[PDB]
Formats: structure tokens, sequence, C-alpha cells
RNA sequence: UUUGGCAUAGUUCC
């Protein structure tokens, strides 16, 4: 839905890295680098960003109620 | 029938990291400290969200929850502060909790991040840490409108995970199985620790049956609420209390 | 200009292409419509 | 009509007065629980808190019932209604007036049922007697029904998505008939087949035997704690077994004092060779089998699923029969948290390291292929050229798929025997194999060597075409790949014309499966 | 109120002879997973009776290459009589052979 | 007027067909929903495909220990007009008369 | 429904009391120590503190359910010896230990910035 | 044939048998025959070319498509009875190529021969390393795991909706899942499970599962229910009062408005009245609904409308967020199904060396007799993707991915080949002598919860007709004590049991007899 | 009593025994305005 | 080649006069037993 | 503090 604060492992904060990750990703970069370069070092911090799915801006096409 | 003489150093100290060595200790207080450094530390968190207006595409508990788990800068008052079971106040007072309040409405035709940018605290030490990129809390389309008050209390990570100050705590000891704690059906397939003092040949120390686990290796990192010495600092005053009042309630019993 | 060796990347642009152009309920649909 | 009201289930007979729905039953989801007792069960507080038991006021209890009184509908230790001499009932959910509040003897109370209350658990279908045991309930934060795990194959129950029934007896006559007939430890050795219905259940018996190995020397700290989860301990720690130049004991010297009273038995493990009992080291055992137990004292041998298990003479057999219930039920709660608190240090996993083996053994399994390949590819050969005889009393189709079949079978085993004597002393499928907790070695060859043959209706895989299997063999194909002879295993994966083949043999035994329940339970009830 | 009757209770047939309408067309679409609606809506069913014990229209047919899924079936009282298309499967929609 | 006829969703003669994503996201209208299902009294309906033994081809079967040896059935149908089917069955009696 | 609220685990309520001593009639000096709202945390560093007491014979804790919070210590010691002394002496050990460490690690961090 | 595939009189629909041996030419132009695409084969090589594979992938802006693939004769449709006269071949450039000769006489081949599996059982990893019950199961199981079940869930009054917070597409995918749209809508999380016997809690298929873990977001989930009344006398909308009114209960009626409906966001426990409606005897009779017994959910949203005839109409919708707790039921892609046993907070379960607790512990026994390899791969995959950074591919039938490739893939970012890792004991901090098999697997939370299934009953509502309990869990009924029970408590000989439950536990009743007649009196 | 039309998102006055029609826009689907009750939520 | 199992049970529990696979074991007596001419 | 029933479909567990 949209990108959990916390990784759900260990705790760490990946709450402030998908606009950066998608930016990094859009500059030319593999996804191992990006991930490199945004520090998430170990596995279960890398998952929360290469399995994440954003339907929130799905979400944000219909317009509201009011 | 006495005491240990432990030691420590300080491999590496930054602003989210400290790498240490303990020695001469037993590996029930190595571990025990490990465990404090995970659970036993308070920390200022978010625990009560009153939702005035949530127009947005998430719902109040969803909002709440994330709100929570945003870390606030805790690295002195949470000394000060009292728990709120503890305290004379009714409900919430300045010296028991930290109010929180946010307002925020999108009048563009561009998506809006309402961020933790926007979480705005009476007491000005008490902050989220991307305040001195931001911690995304939702996204606002045009006509969507989020505004609430927050409180933030005092706690430790038994309660609950938000409370958790740290982010990964790396725990090692013998990184050369010298004592045959763990057994490798085939030795040589397993890489070398990271602080193993063998040569590109030999895999595996060999065996001392007269020794027993010392110079535990740590590696705290920290989740940006206290910095990774007070969390070393507070463990070790934490778990001291926590055998004082037990002395304390034994010397009664005795009697 | 045989594909050889390459297979593994034209028969998958072949099935995309099928599902692209049909779907996944198009009997339903067709056998309404007709 | 009333025919058609009296006539089938769901009809007054046979759906009303052979059977109906009662009262003081409740139903929920079962978890594990390996800290309980063999005949406790954990309840829920929802669940006790909403079903009363009548207790009748005497002057040893008139104190703690009106507290009880007291405390009310509302809070958990309460009660719910009180019965009056008369029979009118004063209710207690509300707030009620101070005066209906006073008991006197040969009033009742309906209070919540607490610890210690016999209850009546099940699981459906009833097939056997020990299908209907009556548990001592404890109470516990979450809410799932809590039991012990060695109870397990009584019920045959496991713990995915199951759901098991209970029914609280509401009389002292009753309760008692249910104390002194239908508890768990009474129930442990069945009159079916006069062997111990209920042993220990493939993880405290994929560890005994690890336990139980030569190799297990304790610290002494390990052994304060294995100790300390003892509850028939005397008190005493026994001396260690090497004495220098470390003190030092022993898996079976812990394992002693777990064994009740004096207990004499002598077992057999399961990897006990044919030359042991005949040649020299009889009594000596290189391979550390042949289990002793002199005494209470486990002299030798490794624990398994034959001493262990719930078959005829086995250790806790002996234990039922010489001792009784009450020290039969301490013997497994005891087997049970000793076991799991030293498994907390040796630790037991699987995984690919474990289902993958050697080259050598790799260029022995494709060897064998390729012989029985060619084998059949004579056989069909001479059958064409004609000069295949028949075997008497069979067809000329019936010898060839014999001899075909008895081919394929001996490539089939003599790759899974490969495999099996390939393996190491490390190996976790040995692990759970040996010591007979789940798995057989015929699974281990199909992970490693081959998955083998595929039947339908016990003939090879028929011509659903017109005269061949699949439209990517030629017509009139007799060979093993086109009938269905799977020659890779699951690690190296199948083909897609054996995936459809073992997909189309995995749906005979869905059907058996589906199919084979009705007739049983009619069967059953016929008998009845 | 015929179409909308047949449709909405799934007896195939008109509604004073519901006795030996065929019941279970018309089902009410799953909506638990997109998965769940996708295979509810690629379904088929063979209306051989769910309690007959002669289970040779529930194996798995040679023919079925291709064409119905090898795997997907539910089990129970209609394991192997309700089937599910395979992923590039169609079904003809008819002329006429002019 | 001679009724009203229910209409499958996203086909031909809904008003979802050739739409774009963007109109059905201003329908509230899901761009991701496969359609193909009937909407009755609210609910969602979806219709089952049924098996049936293939018309107008002969068919040479056996029966168990019936009178006859061997059947053989032609189920016809004239063009999905009328009289839907008739079955009718050339037998051949068995050898074992007395 | 059945949630135990999360405070539980560590919060005496009205009328629990934090440790309780009784003794052990099995053999001769011994005794159990029954201590609430604690685990392993204080368990292990207790027990592996007895352990170090050359007067100390037995030295063991336990949790017995997972579900319910209350620690369990059993040790037996020597004659002209208490377990009670035993027990106190391990706490103060454990203390003046803990109290070092921490001194240790402040003037190491000193050390490490600015020197 | 010929005019078939160029599309001139004969539709590509029509099929076309030839039995050369009984002389006999059968066309179908019949509706209701199933039929699927085969590539075309004429003498041994493809007709279909590099060419047609570049235009193919240049279809934006170029309108060529599968149409234009099929006018151009390279594809055809087969239909079943027209496979019988077809030799087909699974793979081009291995079943074409010069060999040993089988067949040099090849009239088709397949596109790929992982399109035979069905829409559920596309998702499966690996399922050539699988057992076929274990597909099945999953297939089946498919179908039960929540996740967002459609985008404009919020505009739907579905009478109950199960949609997770969380959802991740998998790290370990098949490549026809692009199809079935499982990147964009996916049901499951990956997870970081370690198989091992750790206190015992997940024997018997059962999980146990990181609080800590659980406390961050993991697999939590929302459950909305929608409630539906029409003011069919004179039902009326209205707000009751409790001495005004025939008909009344013990629910409160506080929370409504003045015409009787509840606003959205207001808190409702169980057995509260959400709408208000009374009936006007001929002198007010209360017809209230109420919510479903122990929800303890939020009003989410109110519609007020006409139905059909002109009716006033409402649906009212309530949501309750379900946290996962220790009977809640969970599965992998694997056919492996079990339900939480008990959850550790992160500093009681075991522990790498890097600090990196497992989410998920799962018993080894579930492995060796259900020989679901597939599992154990997979968890290797997604532990090399997820420090690689690609997401593996793990489509049926490949020949080349191989689990020796990927345990050498592995051991270069300095993990064991094959898998294992050295883990740390959580209470007492030492070393576990064997080492775990521990990696990111991709879980599912199917449909079955333990709220919606503990049922309780003591003395509480009873049928009409025989004066027995109720049936059902909504109505409070009892637990049926059936033939085999009553035979089950013969056998025990527990006589007094068995007429208390037969007996006085269900209805019990006292009538006259005649001492001269058998007839009641 | 006011109601958020569906359609137009214009909010209008309706008491009981009342058609629900929307004015100016001519829907007729409405939606229940939020309470100005306050509900707290722990952030759990 | 008979029948074993449920349908054998079945077969066995409600006996009927035309079991699915009868069968008769027979037993010689003298020298038909060992040498295979009168066998 | 009072009690609708008939049918059909799907699902869970042996
Ligand atoms: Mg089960
Ligand atoms: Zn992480
Ligand atoms: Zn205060
Ligand atoms: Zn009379
Ligand atoms: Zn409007």
């Amino acid at each position: 839905m949209i990108i959990p604060v916390r990784c759900f492992t260990c705790g760490k904060i990946v709450g402030n890295k998908w606009e950066a990750y998608l930016g990094l990703l859009q500059a030319e970069y593999t996804e191992g680098d990006a991930l490199d370069a945004l520090g998430l070092k170990r596995y279960c911090c890398r998952r929360m960003l290469l399995a994440h799915v954003d339907l929130i801006e799905k979400l944000l096409n219909y317009a509201p109620l009011e | 029938p006495y005491a240990n003489q432990p030691t420590v150093r300080i491999t590496e100290l930054t602003d989210e990291n400290v790498k240490f060595i303990i020695e001469n200790t037993d590996l029930a207080v190595a571990n025990s400290i490990r465990r404090v450094f995970i659970a036993e530390v308070p920390i200022i968190a978010i625990d009560w969200v009153q939702i005035d207006a949530n127009s947005s595409v998430l719902h109040d508990e969803f909002i709440a929850h994330r709100l929570g788990l945003i870390p606030l800068t805790s690295d002195d008052i949470v000394d000060k502060l009292q728990y709120s079971r503890d305290c004379t106040c009714e409900e919430f007072c300045p010296e028991c909790s930290v109010e929180f309040t946010l307002d925020v409405r999108c009048n563009e035709d561009q998506t809006r991040h309402v961020t933790s940018r926007d979480l705005i605290s009476n007491s000005p030490r008490v902050i989220p840490v991307t305040s001195r990129d931001d911690i995304l809390i939702v996204k606002l389309r045009k006509g969507q409108e989020l505004r609430l008050r927050a409180y933030a209390k005092k706690g430790f990570g038994k309660e609950h995970a938000k409370w958790n100050p740290t982010a990964g705590v790396a725990f090692e000891y013998d990184p050369d199985n010298a004592l045959r704690h763990t057994v490798y059906p085939k030795p040589e397939e397993w890489p070398k620790s990271e602080y193993s003092e063998l040569d590109e040949d030999e895999s595996q120390a060999p065996y001392d049956p007269n020794g027993k686990p010392e110079r535990f290796y740590y590696n705290v990192e920290s989740c940006g609420s206290l910095r990774p010495e007070t969390i070393v600092l507070s463990a070790l005053s934490g778990l001291k209390k926590k055998l004082s009042d037990l002395q304390t309630q034994l010397s009664h019993e005795i009697q | 200009e045989i594909t050889p060796d390459l297979w593994q990347e034209a028969c998958w642009i072949v099935i995309s292409s099928y599902f692209d152009e049909k779907g996944l309920v198009r009997q339903q649909l067709d056998s309404f419509d007709e | 009509s009333l025919k058609q009201r009296l006539k089938g289930k769901e009809g007054r007979v046979r759906g009303n007065l052979m059977g109906k729905r009662v009262d003081f039953s409740a139903r929920t989801v079962i978890t594990p629980d390996p800290n309980l007792s063999i005949d406790q069960v954990g309840v829920p507080r929802s669940i006790a808190a909403n079903m009363t038991f009548a207790e009748i006021v005497t002057p040893f209890n008139i104190d703690r019932l009106q507290e009880l009184v007291r405390r009310g509908n509302s809070q958990y230790p309460g009660a719910k209604y009180i019965i009056r001499d008369n029979g009118d009932r004063i209710d207690l959910r509300f707030h009620p007036k101070p005066s209906d509040l006073h008991l006197q003897t040969g009033y009742k109370v309906e209070r919540h049922m607490c610890d210690g209350d016999i209850v009546i658990f099940n699981r459906q279908p009833t097939l056997h007697k020990m299908s209907m045991m009556g548990h001592r309930v404890r109470i516990l934060p979450w809410s799932t029904f809590r039991l012990n795990l060695s109870v397990t194959t009584p019920y045959n129950a496991d713990f995915d998505g199951d759901e098991m029934n209970l029914h609280l007896p509401q009389s002292l006559e009753t309760r008692a008939e249910i104390q002194e007939l239908a508890m768990v430890p009474r129930m442990i050795v069945t009159p079916q087949s006069n062997r111990p219905v209920m042993g220990i259940v493939q993880d405290t018996l994929t560890a005994v035997r690890k336990f139980t190995k030569r190799d297990v020397f304790l610290e002494r700290g390990e052994v304060m704690n294995l100790l300390m989860f003892l509850s028939t301990w005397d008190g005493k720690v026994p001396q260690p077994a090497i004495l220098k130049p470390r003190p030092l004991w022993t898996g079976k010297q812990i394992f002693s004092l777990i064994i009740p009273g004096h207990i004499n038995c002598i077992r057999t493990h399961s990897t006990h060779p044919d030359d042991e009992d005949s040649g020299p080291y009889k009594h000596i055992s290189p391979g550390d089998t042949k289990v002793v137990v002199e005494n209470g004292e486990l002299i030798m041998g490794i624990l398994c699923k034959k001493s262990l298990g719930t078959s005829a003479g086995s250790l806790v057999h002996i234990s039922y029969l010489e001792m009784g219930h009450d020290i039969t039920r301490l013997f497994y709660s005891n087997i049970q948290t000793v076991i799991n608190n030293w498994l907390l240090i040796e630790g037991h996993t699987i995984g690919i390291g474990d289902s993958i083996a050697d080259s050598k053994t790799y260029q022995d399994i494709q060897n064998t292929i390729k012989k029985a390949k060619q084998d059949v590819i004579e056989v069909i050969e001479k059958a064409h050229n004609n000069e295949l005889e028949p075997t008497p009393g069979n067809t000329l189709r019936q010898t060839f798929e014999n001899q075909v079949n008895r081919i394929l079978n001996d490539a089939r085993d003599k790759t899974g025997s490969s495999a099996q004597k390939s393996l190491s002393e490390y190996n976790n499928f040995k692990s759970m194999v040996v010591s007979g907790a789940k798995g057989s070695k015929i699974n281990i060859s199909q992970v490693i060597a081959v998955v083998g043959q595929q039947n339908v209706e016990g003939k090879r895989i028929p011509f659903g075409f017109k005269h061949r299997t699949l439209p990517h063999f030629i017509k009139d194909d007799y060979g093993p790949e086109s009938r269905g002879f799977v020659e890779n295993s699951y690690l190296a994966g199948l083909t897609p014309t054996e995936f459809f083949f073992h997909a189309m043999g995995g749906r005979e035994g869905l059907i058996d499966t589906a199919v084979k329940t009705a007739e049983t339970g009619y069967i059953q009830r016929r008998l009845i | 109120d015929g179409l909308k009757y047949s449709l909405a209770t799934g007896n195939w047939g008109d509604q004073k002879k519901a006795h030996q309408a065929r019941a279970g067309v018309s089902q009410v679409l799953n909506r638990l997973t997109f998965a769940s609606t996708l295979s509810h809506l690629r379904r088929l069913n063979s209306p051989i009776g769910r309690d007959g014990k002669l289970a040779k229209p529930r194996q798995l047919h040679n023919t079925l290459w291709g064409m119905v899924c090898p795997a997907e079936t539910p089990e129970g009282h209609a394991v192997g009589l309700v089937k599910n298309l395979a992923l590039m499967a169609y079904i003809s929609v008819g002329s006429q052979p002019s | 007027f001679i009724g009203k006829i229910p209409i499958m969703l996203r086909s031909t003669y809904c008003l979802l067909n050739g739409l774009t994503d963007r109109d059905l996201c201003e329908l509230n209208e899901c761009p991701l929903d496969p359609g193909g299902y009937f909407i009755i009294n609210g609910s969602e309906k979806v219709l089952i495909a049924q098996e049936k033994m293939a018309t107008n081809t002969v068919y040479v079967f056996a029966k168990k220990d019936s009178k006859y040896a061997y059947t053989g059935e032609c189920r016809s149908c004239l063009e999905n007009s009328s009289r839907p089917t008739s079955t009718i069955w050339v037998s051949m009696l068995a050898r074992g008369g007395q | 429904m059945n949630a135990p609220p999360a405070f539980e685990s560590f919060l005496l309520f009205e009328g629990e009391k934090k440790i309780t001593i009784n003794k052990d009639t099995k053999v001769p000096n011994a005794c159990l120590f029954t201590i609430n709202k604690e685990d392993h945390t204080l368990g292990n560093i207790i027990k592996s503190q007895l352990l170090k007491d050359p007067q100390v014979l037995f030295a063991g804790y336990k949790v017995p359910h997972p579900l319910e919070h209350k620690i369990i210590i059993r040790v037996q010691t020597t004659p002209d010896y208490s377990p009670q002394e035993a027990f106190t002496n391990a706490i103060t050990d454990l203390i003046s230990e803990l109290s070092l460490l921490e001194e240790r690690f402040r003037v190491a961090i000193k050390d490490k910035q600015e020197g | 044939r010929k005019l078939r595939r160029q599309m001139d009189i004969i539709v590509s629909e029509v099929s076309m048998i030839r039995d050369i041996r009984e002389r006999e030419i059968r066309i179908y132009t019949d509706a209701g025959r199933i039929c699927r695409p085969l590539l075309i084969v004429e003498k041994q090589k493809l007709l279909l070319k590099k060419r047609h594979i570049d235009q193919l992938k240049e279809r934006e802006y170029n309108n060529y498509s599968w149409q234009d693939l099929v006018a151009s004769g390279v594809v055809e449709y087969i239909d079943t009875l027209e496979e019988e006269t077809v030799m087909l071949a699974m793979t081009p450039d291995d079943l074409q190529e010069k060999e040993v000769a089988y067949c040099s006489t090849y009239t088709h081949c397949e596109i790929h021969p992982s399109m035979i599996l069905g829409v559920c059982a596309s998702i499966i990893p690996f399922p050539d390393h699988n057992q076929s019950p274990r597909n099945t199961y999953q297939s089946a199981m498919g179908k039960q795991a929540m996740g967002v079940y459609i985008t404009n869930f919020h505009v739907r009054m579905d009478t109950l909706a199960h949609v997770l917070y969380y959802p991740q597409k998998p790290l370990v995918t098949t490549r026809s899942m692009e199809y079935l749209r499982f990147r964009e809508l996916p049901a499951g999380i990956n997870s970081i499970v370690a198989i091992a016997s750790y206190t015992g809690y997940n024997q018997e298929d059962s999980v146990i599962m990181n609080r800590s873990a659980v406390d961050r977001g993991f697999f939590r989930s929302v459950f909305y229910r929608s409630y539906k009344e029409q003011e069919s006398q004179e039902e009326v909308f209205e707000k009751p009062t409790r001495e005004t009114c025939q008909g009344m209960r013990h629910a409160i009626y506080d929370k409504l408005d003045d015409d009787g409906l509840i606003a959205p966001g207001v808190r409702v426990s169980g057995d509260d009245v959400i709408i208000g409606k009374t009936v006007t005897l001929p002198t007010k009779r209360d017809c209230s609904t109420f919510l479903r017994t122990s929800e303890t959910g939020i009003v989410d949203q109110v519609m007020v409308t006409l139905n059909q005839e002109g009716y006033k109409f409402c649906k009212i919708r309530v949501r309750s967020v379900r946290i996962p707790q220790i009977g809640d039921k969970f599965a992998s892609r694997h056919g492996q199904k079990g339900t939480c046993g008990i959850q550790y907070r992160q500093e009681d379960m075991p522990f790498t060396c890097e600090g990196i607790t497992p989410d998920i512990i799962i018993n080894p026994h579930a492995i060796p007799s259900r020989m679901t390899i597939g599992h154990l791969i997979e968890c290797l995959q997604g532990k090399v993707s997820a420090n690689k950074g690609e997401i593996g591919d793990a489509t049926p039938f490949n020949d080349a991915v191989n689990v020796q490739k990927i345990s050498n893939l592995l051991s270069d970012y300095g993990y064991h080949l094959r898998g294992n890792e050295v883990l740390y004991n959580g209470f007492t901090g030492r070393k576990i002598t064997s080492q775990i098999f521990i990696g990111p697997t991709y879980y599912q939370r199917l449909k079955h919860m333990v709220d919606d299934k503990i049922h309780s009953r003591a003395r509480g509502p009873i049928q009409i007709l025989n004066r027995q309990p109720m049936e059902g869990r909504s109505r409070d009924g009892g637990l049926r004590f059936g033939e085999m029970e009553r035979d089950c408590q013969i056998a025990h000989g527990a006589a007094q049991f068995l007429r208390e439950r037969l007996f006085e536990a269900s209805d019990p009743y006292q009538v006259h007899v005649c001492n001269l007649c058998g007839i009641m009196a | 009593m006011i109601y958020i039309c569906g359609e137009c998102h214009t909010e209008n006055e309706i008491k009981s025994r009342d058609p629900i029609r929307c004015r100016e826009c001519g829907y007729r689907i409405m939606y229940k305005k939020r309470t100005k009750r306050l509900v707290v939520f722990d952030a759990r | 080649n008979v029948t074993l199992g449920v349908p054998r049970l079945k077969e066995l529990i409600n006996i009927s006069k035309k079991p699915k696979t009868p069968s008769l074991t027979v037993f010689l007596l003298g020298q038909s037993a060992r040498d295979a001419e009168r066998a």
C-alpha cells in the first residue's frame, strides 16, 4: 500500500528511502547499486525496498467523496 | 566466589554505530547486556492519537500505527520524564508526555507528501530524527485533508517494539571455533568471520578443552532516537537497577 | 533468420503479445457477445 | 409427511434421540503446548468465564462461594447464578439487591469454570474410545485449546486449522465417573491391540536418539538445567562418568534419571546389523545398538521409535504395565521437557545441504538408469522380433509388462540403495529417518536419486490418445519415458511430460482418500 | 423475471419446474483475492453426481494436456469434477458451415 | 418492448466497453477488473461452463451386463434451432441366447 | 479478545510480591526462590554467578511457562553456608561487575572521542 | 489447411481432422470445442523467424500484434481431437536439431510447456520440484490468501472483505505472473523463515512468529463487514425510546442520530444497535439490527439511498483491524499450512552473527514426508536475490537454473553455499550446535482466523419444534453429540455421563401417564 | 442532518420522511458525514 | 489377483452368494503334490 | 429479552 516506516525483521527505518530509491533507479542505477548507495546493508532491509508494491499511487486516482 | 574485572575497547564510533569488545566477562552477563539493548532502554514514542479529520486514503488506525513508529529524539529528556502510570497528573502533563500536532491540507493539482517534517512538538528537544530525507506518513490528493493531536509517552521495548532504540545488535564470541560450540560437518565451506585470526589455509582453530567463552564482540546500531553510546550506558545502568531492586526485596523477605 | 538459443526471450515475447491481444476472460465476453 | 419426519437422518428418531445438541460445549482451534502435562488442556479465559458448574453450598466452602458471588459474573473467578432450595433462580449477571446474595447450606452456586476442572475433549470423527478422554482444565491467556503433543496420536490431530470439542460434566457423580474411567493416563494402553496408544512424537523422538548417542557429554551447568526440568528427581546429582580431567556426564546418565522405578527391558535400535547378535561383541555392540535397561538405568543403546514408540513391549509399555498410569504420565512429561530443553542446545534443521548427494553417487545413479533403459529397449526388441516367449498362466502382453516393470523396479531400488548408502553422519534426512520421527528411505530415495514409475489403476500410464500417451511421442512407444518412468529426482526437477504423468499419479491418491472415508464410516456404524 | 430468476438462484430452468432444473450454474463471484476472482471466472464443471463412487470421470485424462490445469482442483466431494482452464486455452464461439 | 435482458460487464453492450483506464477510474471502476459477470439485484453472478457429450457424432460403447453386446448412439441436434437432442441407439444383442 | 495487555509482563499488580522464599525438603540446605515478572535476562546472570561460588553445590533456574511471567531459582549450598547468603553475595558481585564495566566504558568513550 | 492459415474462407476457429486408417475427413464449425495455440514446423524449422520476433518486440507504435502473427500462418489453433493427428515438439532448439533420430516429421511445436498450468498454479515457484498433492493444495489455498483484492475497494459495500496492510511482490516469481497481475495486486509478504526446532511450539505443522516483527506491521490486515436494512404496517428508521416501544432489549440506543443511523467514525462494541427501525403495531415494535456479537469495530461508511420500489435503503460498513494472534493460519506457496503456535519478542528469537532474527520458525519435520523441495529452493533463490538486487526466476521448466548455480551465486556474497547459517540461542546467548537453514520465503496469511472460530455455550437459546439447543455459532447454538460419540461413550461405560449428555444437558421434560392405558393423561 | 452527495460532493439537509434526492445534480446516493465525536487511538 | 481391504470387508460383513473374485485353493494328496506330471 | 423456516452454493478438517 505505502512503504512501511520500519524494517520488519530488525527495525531500521526504511520509510524515508522510497522516493530516493525511485530517483536513483530513474537516474540509471541498478537495483543492487541503488540499495548499496542508500545504505541498506543486510538482506532483511534490502527486501523491504526490492519487493515493495506501491498501491497508494493507484488509490490516488479515484476522486475523494467530498 | 567474587566478581569479574571486565575491560572494554571501542573499535569504531560514529553517529549511528558503536563497535566494542568486552573481555573477562561471563557469557551470561554479555548476553544479558545484549538483551537489554533491545528491550529495556527507555525511549519516547507516540502512544495516543486523536484524529480530528482524516479524508485521506488510509484509515485512522493505519495512520496512527504509522505515527507510532516515527522515532523522536529522546537523547537527554528520557531520564527526566516519568511513566504516565507513575505520574500525579490526571491524563497528561508536560512532566510525563510530549504533545504533537499535525494539520495538513492539499489544495494543489500535485500529490502532496505528508512527512514527519510536519509533526510539531511543544518541547523543542523531542523532535523526529529527520528534523536535525523525511519519514513519509501519507500522500494526499486534491481536497484530501489530515489533522490530529498526538501524545508521546515514555516506555521500553518489552511493552511495544516502537520503543526499541536499536536497529541491529550484532553479537558474536569466539570467531574461530576453538571451543567447538558449533560443529561443522565440513569446516572448509564456511566463510571466516570478520575478526578471525587465521591464515588463508586453516579453517578452524585447534581445540581448546580448558577454555571458556570470553572476548565478546558487539556492534550496536541505533535507529536515531538515542545515540549509540547512551544506548550502551543506559543498558548497564538499566540492568544494574533491576538487580538492586531484587536485592532490596530479598532483604525484606529474609528478615 | 533462425532464432537459435535466443529462444527464451522470443517465446515470452510471443506469449506477452498473446495476452495483450486477448486477455484472461475472453471466453465469457466473446460467448455473450455472439 | 410423518413418515418423512421419521424416515432417516435429520429425522426425529436418528437425529434427535440417538444424537442431539447439548449445552456446556465449546469448540475452537487447537495449538501445541509442550509445557502441559499429558492429562491437561489449556482453555482461554473467555470460554471458562462463559461456562459454569453448579457447586452445592456446605460449611466447608460457604465462605469461598460467598466471595465468588461477591465477585459476580463480571470478574472471571466469579459466578453467574444462585439456585435456591425451592429451585427458583437468582441472576447475578446484572446488579442484584444485597438480600439475594445470602448463602445457606443446600444452595447451589453456578461458578465459572476454574483450574482443575474435569472436561471431556473430543475430535470428530470419533473412531475409537481414545477419541474422547478426560482432561484437567488450565486457564491460559490467548484463545486456543492448548494440548500436549503425545496426545496427538490418540486423536489423529495435527495443528493446521484443526478444531476439537469440549464437554463439561455438571454433577459430582458424572465427574467422578469421568475421573475414574476416561482420564487420559488411564487410556495409555489400548485394548484393541494391547499396545501403548500414545508415545513420543517426532521431535522429542528425533532428539532422544541424538541425546542417547555415545558422544553426548554434558557440562556441569547443562546438567544443572536439565535436572531443573525433572519433576521426579530425588535431589542428588549423580557422579559423572568422566571424572578427570574434567567432570562430564552423559546423555544416558540422565535418561537413567528420567526412567522410573526399577524397569528391566531389552530393545534393539533401528540400525542394528545382523552380525552383532551372532559373532563376537554380542554384549559390546560397537555401534551402540541393543538397548539395555537394568534396574531403571539406561546401561547401553540408542533410543528411537522402537523403544519409546507406540509398539508392543516398548519401554513405555513396560513402564505402564509395571508402574501404572500415574507414573507413566510423569514419564511422558519428563521425557518431553528434558529433551526439548536440551534440544535448545543441539538444534535441528533440514536443508538443501541435507538433500544433495555426491558426484560419485550421481555417476552411479546415472549409470544404473542408463543400464535399465538399455535393458528395457532390449526386451522391446525381442518382443518385436517375436522371440519373447510367454510365461505359463500369462498373456504375451502380461509377460512383457511384467518384465518391463520388474526391470524398472530393480533400477529404482538399486538407485535408492546407492542414495541411502552414500549419506553422511550429519545428514538431517538420516536423522529424521533413523530415529523414526518422520520420513522413510523411499522418501530419501525420491529426493536424491529417482522419483520412479507412475501408475494408474495399478497399470502403467494408459494410451489416452490414439495409440500414444501424449502428442509428443510416436505411436506405439513402450519405452520407459513414454509410459511414465520419471528418471529425475525432486532436486533436479521433472521434464514436462513427467510433470503431467506425476499429476496423473497423484490424482489417484487424492481420489482414494476422498472415496474410502464414507464407506469406512458406514462399515463401522453397521458393526456398532 | 425469467432471466433474472434463473441468474439469481442458479436453478437453470423455469421456477415452477425447479426440481429437475440443474442447480450450480450462476454462482456468486468470489472476491477474496484477485487470483480467486480470475480462477472463478475461468472455471468448468462436470455434471456427474458428486456422490458417485465410480471415479473414472474424476481422474486426469491424457487429453487434458494444455486444455485444463493438471493440478488446480477442489478436494472432497467434487475432486476431479470441477476444473479450471489452462493459461492459453480458448473455447470456440461457433459459426455456420456455409 | 418485450423485456429487459441482463448485460455482461465489459462486453460489447456495456457502458464500460472500450473506455480507457482514466475513464474507468472516473466511473469508480477498477481498471484491473477483468469483467465477464452479471449484476443481478446487486450481487455479482458468474456462469460456470457446463460439460456435455458432443452432439452429431456416432459413439460405440458397451454395457457391462445388459441385454445388448454393443451399443451406438448419435445425439442429434439441428444448428441450435430447437428439439435439443434425440439420442437414437442402434444396439446389438448378445451371444448368450437361450 | 483474550489478549493480555503488554504491560502485564513487567508490572506487579495489587497483591503480588516480587520474590518469595521457600525451602526444599528433599535435600538439606536447599532453597527455592520464586521471582514474579522476570525472565532469562535476570535468571541467567544469577545462575551463572551462583555457579562461580565454590560453596554452591546446585544452582539453576527455569521458566515454568512462556505465557506466564515467573522465574524459579533453586540453589543448594554446602553446610556452614546458606543459600540466602549465596544469593545476596551473587547479586552484590553482579552489581560490582556492572559498575566497573560502566566506568571503563565511559572512560573508553572519552578516550575515543577527542583523544 | 492452407485456406485456414491464410484466413481467407475458413475461420481460424474451424478444425479439420483426417483419420488416415479409417478414411474419413471431419470438419467442425461447432461452438464449445476447446483449443490452444501452437507453433507450426514446416520441414524441421519453425515458421517463426527473427523478423517476426523483432516486429513483435516493437509492438507499440507499430500496430503489429497477435492477429498479425496468426494471419501470417505462423501459429495455429489446435483443438483436442485434432491433436491426435499431430506430432508435437516440446522445445524447438532442442527437439528440431539433429540427434539420434527419434522423429524427423514434427508437425508443430509448443510455445512454452509451462502454459499447461492454470491461474492459481502459475504462482507456485519451482512446481516441478514439488509433489503433485502439494501443488493441488497450494492451488486450493491460493484463493484464501489475504491481499488487496481490487483497487476500488473503498466504494464497494461487500458483505465481507479482507485487505492486507503491506503486500509485497515475490522475490522469487514465475514468468507467467505478469499476465495474472500478481505484481500489481499481490497477497503475501516476504518473510525471513528459519527451519529449526526451537522450543517445541512449532511441532506438528505450527509456526513461531516474531512478536517484535508483528508490532511493526507484519501481516496485519483489516476486516470489513456490511449491514443492510430497508423500511418495507410502517417500518421507519427512527431512534427508539425505552418507555414507548413494545419490543426492547438490553442494548444501547444512544449511538444513533435523529433518523436512527450511526454516523461514521463511531466506535461500536459487540451487541450494539447500528440501524434503529420500528414497526407500528396495530403501539410500536422494535426491529433494530444489532452488531454480530463481539466485533468491536469502528463505523466506516454509511450510504443512504432508495431501492427499486422507492423505500429508503441503507448500507453500513464496519472495520476492525486484525493483528495476527496465536491461532491464525499461515501458509507458503508450497502447500505447507500451519497455525501460529506462540510469539516471541526479538530478544528471545535466535539470531545470526549480524542480528537477523527470523520472522517465522517452522519445524524441520514438515519436509521429509511431504517432499516440498521447491520450498527450500525458493528460500535459497530468495536469499540470493535479496543480496544481488534482482528478482529470481522460478518458471517451471528452465534448464538454466540449478541448485548448483544458485549455491555458487550465493557463495559470492559471503554466505554458506547451501544456505545454512550459524545461529545463537536467544535466551542463553550460546551458539546452537547445528547450523540452521534460514532465508527469505514468501508467506501468505489465510482467511481462517481464530476470532471467527472460537465458540462456547452454556444454557443459551433453544429450538422451537424439538426444544433442543439451536444450531449455529451465530445463533449461540450447541455442539452436536452424534451417534459416533454416543457409541464411544457406550464403549467407555460412562452410563451416567451418557445419560446426562443425551437427556439432562439437552432437553429435559416431564409427563404424566395412566397406569391402566399407557397414554399421557 | 447533512448528507453528502456521491456525485457532486455537495452536502444538503435532508430530514426524516423525505425522498433522498440531491439538488442541482439529481443523484440518488447520499453518504452520512463524519461524526464530531472524538475517538482515541493507541498508536500500536 | 483377488480383492482385499474395504471391498473385501464389505463382502465378508454382508455375505453375498456372488463374490467378486471367488477362489478355491486346492491341496494334493500324494505324488501329485511333488511330481509335476500328476499335478 | 427476546427467537422465522426451506432450498442451493462455496470452504475447513479427517
Ligand atoms: Mg490437519
Ligand atoms: Zn532490516
Ligand atoms: Zn503527568
Ligand atoms: Zn388410562
Ligand atoms: Zn449531487
